[PDB]
RNA sequence: GUAUGUAU
RNA sequence: GAUCUUCGGAUCACUUUGGUCAAAUUGAAACGAUACAGAGAAGAUUAGCAUGGCCCCUGCACAAGGAUGACACUGCGACAUUGAGAGAAA
C-alpha cells in the first residue's frame, strides 16, 4: 500500500480529485462474459420502466 | 528521405532544415543518421521517431562533407572554414582540422587514422586523426 | 479509448451498448476527420451521437455530445462570454479552422491543462459583481377623453406585463426604451379603468388614457423626457425642450 | 504461443468483473 | 546564466542536448571536469536493441501507410470482438460521483460500396521548433581593402537588354 | 499589440539570424514605453546569438536610460564568459 | 447617408517579467479610433 | 480512382512532376543556377554582404551566350575567383 | 541550538532550528543534512500560497526515513505555531510518522497546528523561498524543472 | 386532442421557369437561367397557426424529453392529436442542450451567410431579424400583438425607416420556435434571420452584460453555499465582526478544520 | 468580342 | 405453443430499429442572366518550357492539356562621419 505522506493540498476542488484517464472518469478494459452482461442489463432496464410505470409488477417466477 | 528498399514506400520525411541537405552520413547506433546543410547546420536524428535530437551549429557555412570513423564511434564535418571533427550521441566537439584554406568537398577517413580532404582548387591535404597536425 | 461524454447524456442505465465508426464526420469545429460514438440513452428514445473530435473537446472542455461544460453545466458560449476564462475568439469558416487546430497543436506537444480552482474563481467572482450593480387634473381630463382601453405607461417589459396582467384581460402591451414609454391595451375598458387607479403613483407611474429621421426625433424626445424627470425631482437646453415639447401637442391637437 | 517479460498493472476499481 | 539558459531549452520537447554556454564550444581535450573520453563503438547487446526498436517502429508505420494507400477494394474485415470496459466518472458537475457504468463499445460494420466521407482541406502548415543557439567561432577581421576587393560590376548584354535602362555607347 | 507583436514574431520564425528584424521589432516596443516585454526579449536575441556584438551594446544602453546599474554588469558579466 | 480574428496568432514567449504592460494597451487603441 | 477525385478533389500542390522530355532543359538549367547560388555563398568570406549572389549569375549567362556566338568574354575587374567560378560552369554546359 | 544552511539551483536558505523544544526532531534533520542524505533530493511538492515540501531521496513522494530506523514519534508545544511564511516543519502520514520529510509554509496555516511537529524558522533566504514557490507546475503540483537541494550544510 | 390543421398534406410536383429546369437527381432541385428569381422571390404560406385555439396535449407530452414539432410552428402538422412532438410554446422548464436545436435538428459551425433556421453553437442568439410592411406607426401595435404571444419578450426595436425589427427574447428557446412561425406570414411576406451582432460599440456592452448576468444567475446555483453565504452576508452587513470571528475558528481546508473538531 | 476574369 | 410427466416439474426459444433532419422556400453543388473589359516576351505579329502556392478545372494518370490555364514589386538599409558657419535650449 505504502501511502503519500504530506499535508494534503487544501485548495482542491471536486473536479480535480478524482483519477481520471480520460477527463470525465477512469476508464479501464473489462473481461465479462456478453451472457452476464445481457442479462445485468435487462433487469436494470426493468427497475428503471418501474419507477416510471410506478409499479413493481411482482416478483420473476417459476 | 528514408526509403523502404523492398516495398519502395517512403517512411519518414526527416523535416527540418531550411536548404539544401547537401550531405549525409548512416551509422548501426543512435545517431544512426547525419545530415548538413546550406543552413550551416547539422542535426542528429531519430529513424523512429522523425525528429532531431541535437541541433549542431558550430559552423558557419555549408556543409559539404560529413563521414563516419571507421571504428572510432566519431564524425568528421567539413566545409570551407574549419574542417571541424566530433564524438557522439551530444555529438560534443572535439577539435578543429585547420590548414585548409579552399572549399572542401570530401572528408573521406581512413582506418589507419588519415583524412583526405580534397578542394575545389585540387588542393589535397592528408591528415592525423589524433593530433590535428596535416602531414 | 471510448469518447469525453459526460455523465448526463450516457443516462439512468449503468450498463450501456455503443457503437464507434472509426471514419465518420469530420469535426465541426476542428473540421478534420474523426470518430463516431453511437448509442441510446432511454426506451424509445432516439439514439445520441458525438459532435465534436477529442482533440478539440480537449481544448473546449465539454462532453462531446451535449458541449456542456463537465464543471458547471452550462453551454460553452454562454461560458466563454460570462467567465471569459480561456478567451478564445475565432467564429468564422475558415480561421476557426486554424485556431483551433493551433490550440490542438499547443495542447499536444506541452500539456497545459484546464485549471480548476482558477476556474471557480472566476465564478464565485462574478456571483457578487452581479450583487453590486443592483393626479386629480389627470383623472379628469383622462375622463373628458373617455366619454368623448388603453392606457398610457409613462415615467422591464416583463415587469410591465406582469404588474398590469394581474389587473385584467390584455390585449396587447408595448414598450420603447429611447421612447420610454408602453401602451398597456387591455381587452375590457372595466379592466383598464380599474388598472389606471390602482397603477397610478406606484413604482416597479403616470398612468394617463392613450391616444435616419426618426431615430433622431425618438432621440431628442428621450433627452426632453430625462430632463423633465430631473426637473421635477428637482437652462437654454431646458427651454428649447420646452419649445419643442409645446410643438408636439400642437401637432397632436391639430391632427 | 509466445512469452513475454513482466508487467503486473494495478486496477483503480475493485469489486467483481461484471457488475461495476 | 543559471536560471536564463532555460530560454533557449523552452519548448522542443527534447532540448537536453542543445548547447548554452561557450564552454560548448570548448574542445572535449580541456573540458576541464571530464574523467575520461571514450571512442569505441559502443556494444552488441545494444545494436540489438535499437535495430528492434527502430525496425518495430517503421513496421507500424509502413503497415499504416499500405492501408492508406489501397483503399482494400471488397477486403472488408470485422473486428468482430465487443470490447468491454469500465468507465470510472470523475466528478463532472456534482450529485451521484461514481457506479463505475460498463460500456460495450462494438465495430458497426461499414458498407463496402460508400467512396470517402470527407474532402482534403488543404491548410499552412504550423511554425518550426524555436530555433537553438548558433555559437559562431568569432567573427574574423575583414578590412576596407577586402571588402573593395570583391567589388561585383553589375554586368550588362550585348543582347538582352529588356525593359529601358538606356547605356551610353562608351560603356559597352 | 497582438497584430504588431504577431507579425514580427511570425517573420522572426522565417529567418532567426536577421539582425535588422531583431531591432525593429525591439524598437516598436520601447516607442509605446514597455520595457519589461523587450527585456525579455532582448535576452532571447543574446542567448540564440552571442557573436552579434550590436546585441550587446544595445542591451546594456536600454538598461542605463531605463535605470538600475546592478542590472547592467550581470549582463555585463554574462558577456565576458563568452570573453569577447 | 482578415481583421475578424487575427490571421495567425503567434505568442510572444514566456512570463518572464508584463500584465501590466497589456492593461495600458487595450484602452490606446479606443482613444486612437 | 475517379470516384476518390469525386469525393475528395485533388491533393495539395506538389506530388511530383516526373522530368520528362518536355521539361529536361529547363529542369537541366534550375539546378546549375542553383548550385552556383550555392558555390558563391560558400566562395564569399563571412562579412562582404550579398548583394553578389544574384548578381552572379547575369554573367555566368552572358558568359555562356558569348561561347555559342564564339566572341571572347573580358570582362572589367571581377574577383579572378569569381572569373573561375564562371569559366568553369560554363566549360561544364558546353559539354552537354 | 545549531542552524543549518541549504544551497538550492535558485538560492541559499539559512534556517534557525528550535532544538530546545523539539529535540529528537532537531537531532533527525541535523544528522542527514551533515551525512550527505538531503543532497541532490528534489523538492517535489510546491504550492502557490501555501508551502514547498521536501526530503524524498526516493524521487517518488512515498520515500524517505529518519536517523532512528524507520518513523518517530511527534512533539507539538502551543509556543510553536504556523503563524508567519517560512516556517520549517515535519510533514508525516498520521499521528506518528515523521519521515525525513519536511516543509516551508508560504503563508499561515492555523488548521495544521496540532499536527505536524514544527522545529525551526526560516532566517535568511525568505526571497527564495517565495521565488521558489511560484514556479511552473503540473496538474500533480510538480516543478517542471526539479528543483534540487545542492548542499546540506550544517552550523 | 389536438388539432389537425390539415388532414390531407402537400404533394410536390413542379415545372418552374417552365422551359427546362432539368431537375439534378443528385440533389433534388432544379436548375437554369434566372438564378435571380430563385434568391429573393418566397411566396406567401398558405397557413398560419393560433396558439390557444391549435395547441393541446400530445403522444409526445407523455414522454419527458422530447422536442417540439417543426410543422406545428408552421402551421400544417397533419397528424397534429396523434403527433409525436410536442404542442406548445417553450417554456423555462423545456430546457434542451447546446448542440440541439429546440425542434431536435443540430446546430452548426458558424451560420449561414443569408441566415438560415438555425444558428452556431459557438455564439447565443436570443434575437430576430425581419423585414415587415409598414402601413402608418400603428405597425408597432400590429408587431407587439403577434411577436408576443410566440413567446415572453425581452424588447421589441421596430426601426420605422427601415421597415425591420430586432426582436429580442426572454428564453432562447422561444426565439428559435418564434422565427419559424413569424417567417412567412403577412401583415410580402415577412422576412426573418439570424442577427448580427448589432452596430456600435455601447449597445453591444450593454448585450454583453446581459449575457454575463444570465450566465451569472446560471453559475449562482452551483457555488458553495458558504460562499453563498458569504455574499450575501456581506450585502445584509452592508458583520465585520462575525467575520472576525470567522477567521479566528479557522485559524479541502474547510474539510481538515471540520476533520480535526 | 471569344478564349479569360471583375461587379450585381 | 411442442416433447417427456404428479395438476407440482422440467426441457427447447432471449432485447429489433445504418438515422444529415419527422412534411422539398431559411443549413450540404453554380451556374446562369446582365453589364463592363477584352488576351506573355521593352516595333509589330508570333511556338513554347519552366518558376512559387491558402487559385483550380479536364484526366485512371508520377502522360498531357486548359491563353505559355490564371495570378505573381522592384522605397529600406546594423550609420559612421570630417571641417567650418548660424540658430534655440543647460
Ligand atoms: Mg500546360
Ligand atoms: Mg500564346
Ligand atoms: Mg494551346
Ligand atoms: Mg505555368
Ligand atoms: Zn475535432
Amino acid at each position: 500500500v505504502q501511502p503519500a505522506l504530506g499535508p494534503a493540498n487544501p485548495f482542491v476542488t471536486k473536479e480535480q480529485d478524482s483519477i481520471k484517464n480520460s477527463i470525465t472518469g477512469y476508464a479501464e478494459r473489462e473481461y465479462v462474459p456478453n451472457f452476464v452482461f445481457n442479462q445485468e442489463y435487462y433487469a436494470n432496464t426493468h427497475a428503471i420502466y418501474g419507477k416510471r410505470n410506478f409499479d413493481d409488477n411482482e416478483a420473476t417466477t417459476s | 528521405r528514408v526509403w523502404d528498399m523492398r516495398t519502395r514506400q517512403n517512411v519518414h520525411v526527416l523535416s527540418g532544415h531550411k536548404s539544401t541537405v547537401a550531405s549525409l552520413a548512416v551509422q548501426e547506433f543512435d545517431p544512426q543518421v547525419v545530415t548538413g546543410s546550406m543552413d550551416s547546420t547539422i542535426r542528429l536524428w531519430d529513424l523512429a521517431a522523425g525528429k532531431t535530437l541535437t541541433t549542431l551549429t558550430h559552423h558557419k557555412k555549408t556543409v559539404r562533407a560529413l563521414s563516419l570513423h571507421p571504428d572510432e564511434f566519431t564524425f568528421a564535418s567539413g566545409s570551407s572554414d574549419n574542417i571541424k571533427h566530433w564524438k557522439f550521441p551530444e555529438g560534443a566537439f572535439m577539435g578543429n582540422f585547420e590548414g585548409h584554406n579552399a572549399i572542401v568537398n570530401t572528408l573521406s577517413i581512413n582506418s589507419d587514422n588519415v583524412m583526405f580532404s580534397g578542394a575545389d582548387n585540387g588542393s589535397m591535404c592528408f591528415w592525423d586523426w589524433k593530433s590535428g597536425h596535416k602531414y | 479509448e471510448f469518447p469525453s461524454i459526460c455523465e448526463r447524456c450516457l443516462g439512468d442505465n449503468s450498463y450501456v451498448r455503443m457503437t464507434k465508426e472509426p471514419l465518420g464526420q469530420e469535426c465541426k469545429i476542428c473540421s478534420k476527420p474523426c470518430t463516431i460514438f453511437r448509442w441510446i440513452k432511454e426506451r424509445g428514445q432516439k439514439p445520441g451521437k458525438t459532435q465534436i473530435c477529442v482533440g478539440c473537446a480537449r481544448y473546449k472542455n465539454c462532453c462531446q455530445s451535449c458541449m456542456l461544460d463537465l464543471q458547471f453545466g452550462l453551454p460553452i458560449a454562454l461560458r466563454d462570454a460570462a467567465l471569459k476564462l480561456v478567451e478564445s475568439g475565432p467564429t468564422n469558416d475558415i480561421n476557426r479552422e486554424f485556431f483551433a487546430q493551433n490550440q490542438q497543436r499547443l495542447l499536444s506537444n506541452g500539456e497545459t491543462a484546464y485549471d480548476s480552482q482558477e476556474a471557480s474563481a472566476a465564478a464565485r467572482n462574478l456571483v457578487k459583481k452581479v450583487e453590486k450593480r443592483e393626479x386629480x387634473x389627470x383623472x379628469x381630463x383622462x375622463x373628458x377623453x373617455x366619454x368623448x382601453a388603453s392606457l398610457n405607461a409613462e415615467r422591464a417589459d416583463y415587469k410591465i406585463r406582469k404588474h398590469f396582467e394581474q389587473y385584467g384581460p390584455l390585449k396587447s402591451v408595448v414598450c420603447s426604451h429611447r421612447a420610454k414609454c408602453a401602451f398597456v391595451n387591455f381587452k375590457t375598458r372595466s379592466s383598464a379603468e380599474i388598472a389606471a387607479a390602482a397603477s397610478p403613483d406606484g413604482n416597479v407611474l403616470k398612468v394617463q388614457w392613450g391616444k435616419x429621421x426618426x431615430x433622431x426625433x425618438x432621440x431628442x424626445x428621450x433627452x426632453x423626457x430625462x430632463x423633465x424627470x430631473x426637473x421635477x425631482x428637482x437652462x437654454x437646453x431646458x427651454x428649447x425642450x420646452x419649445x419643442x415639447x409645446x410643438x408636439x401637442x400642437x401637432x397632436x391637437x391639430x391632427x | 504461443g509466445v512469452a513475454r517479460p513482466a508487467g503486473r498493472g494495478i486496477p483503480l476499481g475493485q469489486a467483481p468483473v461484471g457488475l461495476a | 546564466a543559471v536560471d536564463y539558459n532555460a530560454i533557449a531549452r523552452q519548448g522542443h520537447e527534447h532540448g537536453e542536448l542543445v548547447q548554452a554556454s561557450f564552454r560548448d564550444l570548448i574542445p572535449l581535450r580541456a573540458r576541464l571536469g571530464v574523467g575520461e573520453i571514450s571512442l569505441e563503438k559502443p556494444s552488441d547487446e545494444q545494436k540489438q536493441e535499437v535495430a528492434n526498436k527502430t525496425k518495430l517502429a517503421l513496421q507500424k508505420i509502413l503497415s499504416k501507410q499500405i492501408a492508406q494507400s489501397q483503399p482494400k477494394s471488397a477486403v472488408v474485415q470485422q473486428r468482430d470482438d465487443p470490447v468491454y470496459i469500465r468507465y470510472t466518472p470523475s466528478n463532472q458537475m456534482g450529485q451521484a460521483l461514481s457506479k463505475q457504468r460498463i460500456i460495450k463499445m462494438v465495430t458497426a460494420e461499414q458498407d463496402p460500396m460508400e467512396p470517402p466521407k470527407f474532402r482534403h482541406k488543404k491548410v499552412p502548415r504550423g511554425p518550426p521548433s524555436p530555433p537553438p543557439p548558433v555559437l559562431h567561432s568569432p567573427p574574423r577581421k575583414v578590412s576596407a581593402q577586402e571588402q573593395q576587393d570583391w567589388q561585383i560590376p553589375p554586368s550588362i548584354s550585348n543582347w538582352k537588354n529588356p525593359k529601358g535602362y538606356t547605356i551610353p555607347l562608351d560603356k559597352r | 499589440f497582438a497584430r504588431a507583436r504577431s507579425v514580427f514574431e511570425r517573420a522572426l520564425d522565417v529567418d532567426s539570424t536577421y539582425i535588422p528584424l531583431w531591432l525593429k521589432y525591439i524598437e516598436c516596443e520601447m516607442k509605446n514605453r514597455n520595457i519589461n516585454h523587450a527585456r525579455n526579449l532582448f535576452d532571447r536575441a543574446v542567448t540564440q546569438l552571442p557573436r552579434v556584438d550590436k546585441l550587446w551594446y544595445k542591451y546594456v544602453y536600454m538598461e542605463e536610460m531605463l535605470g538600475n546599474i546592478t542590472g547592467c554588469r550581470q549582463v555585463f558579466e554574462r558577456w565576458l564568459k563568452w570573453e569577447p | 447617408k482578415y481583421n475578424a480574428s487575427i490571421p495567425f496568432e503567434k505568442k510572444p514567449a514566456i512570463g518572464f517579467y508584463x500584465x501590466x504592460x497589456x492593461x495600458x494597451x487595450x484602452x490606446x487603441x479606443x482613444x486612437x479610433x | 480512382n475517379l470516384l476518390a477525385r469525386q469525393f475528395e478533389g485533388r491533393h495539395s500542390t506538389g506530388v511530383a512532376k516526373q522530368i520528362t522530355k518536355q521539361r529536361v532543359d529547363s529542369h537541366q538549367d534550375l539546378e546549375l543556377r542553383a548550385a552556383v547560388m550555392n558555390d558563391i555563398l560558400d566562395m564569399i568570406p563571412e562579412g562582404i554582404r550579398q548583394g553578389k549572389s544574384k548578381t552572379i549569375l547575369q554573367h555566368l549567362s552572358e558568359a555562356w551566350r558569348c561561347w555559342k556566338a564564339n566572341i571572347p568574354w573580358k570582362v572589367p575587374g571581377l574577383p579572378a575567383p569569381i572569373e573561375n567560378m564562371i569559366l568553369r560552369y560554363v566549360k561544364s554546359k558546353a559539354d552537354w | 541550538m545549531a542552524n543549518v544552511e541549504l544551497q538550492t539551483s535558485l538560492g541559499k536558505i539559512l534556517i534557525e532550528l528550535y532544538t530546545e523544544h523539539a529535540p529528537k526532531t532537531c537531532q533527525n534533520f541535523y544528522t542527514l543534512a551533515k551525512e550527505g542524505y538531503y543532497d541532490g533530493v528534489i523538492f517535489h511538492r510546491v504550492i502557490p500560497d501555501f508551502v514547498i515540501q521536501g526530503g524524498d531521496p526516493t524521487g517518488t513522494g512515498r520515500g524517505g526515513t529518519s536517523i532512528y530506523g524507520d518513523k518517530f514519534d511527534d512533539e507539538i508545544h502551543s509556543d510553536l505555531h504556523h503563524t508567519g511564511a517560512g516556517i520549517l516543519s515535519m510533514a508525516n502520514a498520521g499521528p506518528n510518522t515523521n519521515s525525513s520529510q519536511f516543509f516551508i509554509t508560504l503563508a499561515p496555516t492555523p488548521w495544521l497546528d496540532g499536527k505536524h511537529t514544527i522545529f525551526g524558522r526560516v532566517v535568511s533566504g525568505l526571497s527564495v523561498c517565495k521565488r521558489m514557490g511560484l514556479i511552473r507546475t503540473d496538474s500533480s503540483d510538480r516543478p517542471i524543472e526539479p528543483l534540487k537541494i545542492i548542499k546540506a550544510v550544517a552550523l | 386532442p389536438a388539432r389537425k390543421q390539415i388532414e390531407t398534406r402537400p404533394e410536390y410536383e413542379m415545372e418552374p421557369e417552365q422551359p427546362g429546369q432539368v431537375y439534378n437527381l443528385w440533389y433534388n432541385k432544379w436548375s437554369g437561367g434566372m438564378r435571380q428569381d430563385p434568391l429573393k422571390s418566397q411566396v406567401k404560406s398558405e397557413t398560419r397557426c393560433v396558439i390557444s385555439r391549435d395547441s393541446g396535449y400530445t403522444k409526445a407530452d407523455k414522454n419527458p424529453g422530447s422536442f417540439f414539432c417543426l410543422y406545428f410552428a408552421r402551421g400544417m402538422c397533419s397528424e397534429g392529436s396523434k403527433c409525436e412532438y410536442l404542442h406548445r410554446l417553450p417554456k423555462d422548464t423545456d430546457f434542451f442542450n447546446a448542440n440541439v436545436d429546440c425542434f431536435g435538428r443540430e446546430k452548426h459551425a458558424d451560420y449561414r451567410d443569408d441566415m438560415g433556421g438555425v444558428g452556431s453553437f459557438l455564439r447565443q442568439n436570443y434575437t430576430l431579424y425581419v423585414g415587415g410592411i409598414t402601413p402608418t406607426d400603428d405597425i408597432e401595435e400590429i408587431v407587439s400583438r403577434h411577436f408576443a404571444e410566440w413567446g415572453d419578450i425581452e424588447r421589441i426595436r421596430v426601426l420605422n425607416s427601415r421597415g425591420i425589427a430586432f426582436i429580442t427574447y426572454l428564453n432562447e428557446a422561444n426565439a428559435q420556435f418564434a422565427k419559424e412561425a413569424m417567417a412567412h406570414q403577412s401583415l410580402e411576406c415577412l422576412n426573418v434571420r439570424w442577427a448580427t451582432t448589432d452596430p456600435n460599440p455601447a449597445s453591444q456592452a450593454r448585450n454583453q452584460r446581459r449575457l454575463e448576468e444570465r450566465a451569472a444567475n446560471a453559475v449562482k446555483k452551483l457555488l458553495p453555499k458558504q460562499f453563498l453565504l458569504d455574499l450575501e452576508e456581506t450585502k445584509n452587513g452592508k458583520x465585520x465582526x462575525x467575520x472576525x470571528x470567522x477567521x479566528x475558528x479557522x485559524x479541502x481546508x474547510x474539510x481538515x478544520x471540520x476533520x480535526x473538531x
